[PDB]
């Protein structure tokens, strides 16, 4: 009987907790990667106006 | 957009540095010219002293 709530007590507090610290992880992940992406982007932007002026000099 | 613009500018900028040398090479030779004409004239009138009648 009583062992299926202790299971289900401990496992509601190893779930709540591990899956919100793990997406916690993902955000600050998620965050350095549009700053790192971002950048890449805007290089490569960078070399294409950098290609068209030499075409234009 | 600006860099663009500036291709005019950049045109004008490497022809005016030709052109620099150009003028200050021709106006040097003018001098020059000019100069060896005076040098000439210092010769002649070095001549016209040995002409003891017009140097009377």
């Amino acid at each position: 009987s009583q062992s299926q709530g202790i299971q289900q007590l401990l496992q509601a507090e190893k779930r709540a907790a591990e899956k919100v610290s793990e997406a916690r992880k993902r955000k600050n992940r998620r965050l350095k990667q549009a700053k790192e992406e971002a950048q890449a982007e805007i290089e490569q932007y960078r070399l294409q106006r950098e290609k068209e002026f030499k075409a234009k000099e | 957009e600006k860099k663009e613009k500036q291709i005019e500018q950049q045109k004008k900028i490497q022809m005016s540095n030709l052109m620099n040398q150009a003028r200050l090479k021709v106006l040097r030779a003018r001098d020059d010219l000019i100069t060896d004409l005076l040098n000439e004239a210092k010769q002649r009138l070095s001549k016209v002293v040995k002409d003891t009648t017009r140097y009377q």
